[PDB]
RNA sequence: UAUUAAUCUAGAGUGUGGUAGGGAGUUUUGGAAUUUCAUGUGGAGCGGUGAAAUGCGUAGAUAUAUGAAGGAACACCAGUGGCGAAGGCGAAAACUUAGGCCAUUACUGACGCUUAGGCUUGAAAGUGUGGGGAGCAAAUAGGAUUAGAUACCCUAGUAGUCCACACCGUAAACGAUAGAUACUAGCUGUCGGGGCGAUCCCCUCGGUAGUGAAGUUAACACAUUAAGUAUCUCGCCUGG
């Protein structure tokens, strides 16, 4: 199981905060590599492939996004190696 | 019917048995495409529709 | 109410073309007036069907031209129980430039009425309350009693 | 997950022994606890699985890890104890929390009525009452307040008419 | 009118409801069909589910009535 | 004043109140109401003091949180609306900006155009007479 | 409107709780039926066609009783059903995973649409590597048929139909309708979520169907899931 809970103790930036910049990038993280795990293990799940695309497609455009609107932004990719 | 205590009438109703049987057969006793078997089990169930209202 | 009220009335329905021209209502007229003036002095002369056929024409006569012998002009008003189950006459009176007052509950379209009249006809009583109220609208014009308009008593009749 | 593991024995045979068998088998399990012995006594099998029509039947209830159960698969399936090994986890279509299951007054309801003790009573199954008194799932309100009027205008009256006085 | 509707419990177990699923078989041991049993969608599958679970278990035997 | 079942902003003022006077005319519906911006506030101020449209409102439930308009339309006894045409110029794609004598008038001045050069939006005959040319938005007629 | 500076959250997802499925893949398990074989009886037919024939039979077949091997499809439930972006998805279970719906009273701060180039998936037939190969069967042979039949009919028999690996990327891959954004009369069924509650009906948000006014299209027809209303993007269209 993914444990989302430890994920949104790791990065916490408000007293309660789940819909944060910095919770959403490290849950995709976690589930990245949990299907990156599960892809490795089975290698013709194509749906479990688009579902990948897509998480990394969020995880590109909001970290854009980020760099774009703000210059600290990405200050969690050295506590958290990015890709 | 599968027991028989009436006169005729187990026959009567092994009659609508073996008809079940046949109907059940005709789709084992000739292939077609499954997508044309699904259609022809959509169409069955649209004259039992017709049939029951 | 007809035969209370000297005006013209319906009997069935009508199929269309007897309200759009004249001519037609004026040839019915005349087929009429010599169905009913030679048949005057025809009822048993010749055989049994030529004298059942003028019966059978005049009660023809009765079933759609029936009303319509009163009147040497078009219609100049004409009440209507609903739009449906009678919409020719009133698309012909849509086209026509005549006005139209109807019955109407609310399976109508409100466009093909210029008076309307929301009262529900499903109920007998209703309807034959605001019937002879109607009658005694148009009583009053010919100078001819008036029976219920501001009588205190509702029209109160088991459906037969 | 749940785990309703049935478990068969190698068709009619004593209770003591397959108690036994049971108790043998039971020590594969790698780690999970909670479970509770249980036995569903003789029973009569609907066909012959292979060559038997009567058995133990066994029902077990536990929850824990989702590894602890492959050993036991693959132990079940090649020994000739143990014949069937069907397993129930909470992927059955199921769901309750604190209050979707105390609606059994319903059923007693059911029964209670539904059967007639009066040669003067029927109430069918299948009757409608309109029931609906309160509760209704309220619009979501959000009020509101002008602060900028303009033209203030009231029509009442819109539909096809004309004069009057045909002449 | 459907056992499972009037209760609305929305869950079966295999045991102690079998009595009911066997009520709801036909004397050919086949699924019943949706004319009689009241079942609308929910009911039904996992109604079926559960007969098919017992066939597999040796509680209703398959076509040998 | 309340309004349940929330609304949503379409994409734009222009192409949003034009579509819904399009569809309120097409049903004789009387109250049709948007999101609140400062364009389309200006917009219903233009074409209630021009005589095309009736009551127009702006409203808010506690701050800018929600803020909608609504308006209500001019009709008549006869069930006709005052207005009978409308046609979007300038599109989210495409704004033309037009000098003053290339200023349009429709039907031949009985229609009003809405130009916005400067000061908010505008009727031709006033634009003409500051001889201030600008950017049409909209036909109405 | 283009830039920047900030703010707020009707967009957007996130989380909380409820939540539904033939969604997907990997691994085990079962029965029904067919064929072959072995054993029990068996004695002149069997099989097939509109009619017949080809074909099979005394070495004893079809018919059956029991059992084994073996691989192919997973009736019943199964339906104006459901699921997924599409192709497509229906035996049972074990593991992982996908997205969806509802109240949000929670969070961040417009982070949204579309998408050239690229990338991924993408029936069925076939190509290559290797197994397994019960039935089914293009080409192939025979017998009937026809004036002729290289066809429809029947009996034979490989490729193939199965699977493991890497290919093909074709289609009526159809709702012949690109997506999104809001908005515009109603009515009748089905299912999913919430509340009330013996069922049933009720309301609210939705998937999903049918009927049906404005309006649209040349017509047919379409009808809140539009071929209506207008907008944004991509692709496509210029006689045969």
């Amino acid at each position: 199981q993914i444990d989302k809970n430890g994920i949104i103790k790791s990065a916490q930036l408000h007293d309660k905060d789940v819909g944060s910049i910095q919770v959403q990038v490290s849950l995709l993280t976690s589930q990245i590599k949990q299907l990156t795990d599960h892809l490795l293990a089975n290698k013709k799940d194509f749906i479990s492939k688009r579902g990948l695309y897509a998480k990394v497609s969020k995880r590109k455009r909001l970290l854009k996004y980020l760099k774009h609107n703000d210059l600290e932004a990405y200050r969690n990719l050295v506590k958290t190696l990015n890709l | 019917e599968v027991k028989n205590d009436d006169l005729e009438l187990a026959l009567k109703k092994f009659k609508r048995v073996s008809l079940e049987i046949r109907r059940l057969a005709q789709r084992h006793e000739y292939h077609l495409r499954k997508g044309m078997r699904l259609r022809e089990k959509r169409k069955i169930a649209q004259k039992k529709r017709r049939k029951f209202r | 109410i007809a035969k209370r009220v000297d005006v013209a009335f319906i009997t069935q329905r009508w199929l269309g073309g007897t309200l759009t021209n004249f001519k037609t209502l004026s040839i019915s007229i005349n087929k009429l007036n010599k169905l009913v003036e030679k048949q005057a002095e025809n009822a048993a002369d010749l055989t049994k069907k030529e004298n059942l056929m003028l019966s059978r024409e005049i009660e023809r006569l009765e079933k759609f031209f029936g009303g319509v012998k009163s009147l040497k002009r078009l219609p100049n008003l004409l009440i209507v129980d609903d739009p449906v189950y009678e919409k020719n006459a009133v698309a012909e009176a849509n086209i026509l430039r005549i006005p139209v007052v109807a019955l109407c509950n609310t399976n109508t379209n409100p466009e093909l009425v210029d008076f309307i009249i929301p009262a529900n006809n499903h109920q007998p009583q209703s309807t034959c309350l605001l019937m002879n109220l109607l009658a005694d609208a148009v009583a009053e014009a010919k100078a001819m009693p008036t029976m219920f308009a501001y009588k205190p008593d509702e029209e109160i009749q088991i459906e037969i | 997950m749940q785990y309703n593991i049935i478990l068969l024995v190698d068709g009619s045979l004593s209770l003591e022994q397959a108690n036994q068998v049971n108790e043998k088998q039971q020590q594969t399990l790698t780690n999970v606890e909670g479970l509770q012995t249980e036995y569903l006594g003789l029973k009569e099998l609907a066909y012959p699985i292979k060559k038997q029509l009567s058995a133990h039947y066994y029902r077990w209830k536990f929850s824990g890890d989702n590894q602890s159960t492959k050993d036991f698969k693959r132990t079940a399936n090649i020994n000739k104890q143990v014949l069937r090994e069907l397993i129930i986890n909470l992927e059955r279509e199921y769901g309750y929390l604190a209050s979707i299951n105390p609606k059994k007054q319903q059923l007693a309801l059911q029964k209670r009525a539904k059967y007639d003790e009066i040669i003067a009573r029927e109430n069918n199954p299948e009757n409608p009452d309109v029931p609906v008194t309160s509760g209704l799932a309220s619009t979501q309100p959000r009020l509101s307040r002008t602060e900028k009027a303009q033209k203030p205008k009231e029509e009442l009256w819109d539909v096809v008419q004309k004069m009057g006085n045909f002449d | 009118y459907c056992r499972f509707c009037a209760i609305g419990q929305l869950r079966i177990d295999l045991i102690d409801d079998l009595e009911a699923l066997k009520r709801f078989l036909s004397p050919y041991a086949k699924i019943n069909p949706r004319r009689i049993t009241g079942n609308c969608q929910m009911h039904q599958r996992h109604v079926a589910k559960a007969l098919k679970r017992a066939r597999y278990l040796a509680l209703v035997p398959f076509v040998k009535d | 004043i309340t309004t349940t079942k929330p609304i949503k902003a379409h994409f734009d003022p222009v192409a949003d109140l034009l579509t819904k006077i399009n569809n309120a005319r097409k049903a004789k519906l009387m109250t049709v109401t948007t999101i609140a911006s400062k364009l389309k506030i200006a917009i219903l101020e233009i074409l209630v003091k021009e005589g095309y449209l009736a009551n127009f409102q702006v409203l808010e439930n506690k701050s800018k949180t929600k803020r909608i308009v609504t308006f209500n339309l001019k009709y008549t006894q006869r069930r006709i609306p005052s207005i009978n045409g409308v046609k979007q110029i300038s599109k989210p794609g495409l704004r033309i900006y037009r000098p003053f004598e290339k200023l349009p008038l429709v039907l031949n001045g009985l229609g009003i155009a809405i130009i916005s050069t400067s000061d908010g939006v505008m009727t031709d005959k006033v634009a003409r007479l500051k001889k201030i040319g600008g950017e049409i938005l909209a036909y109405v007629w």
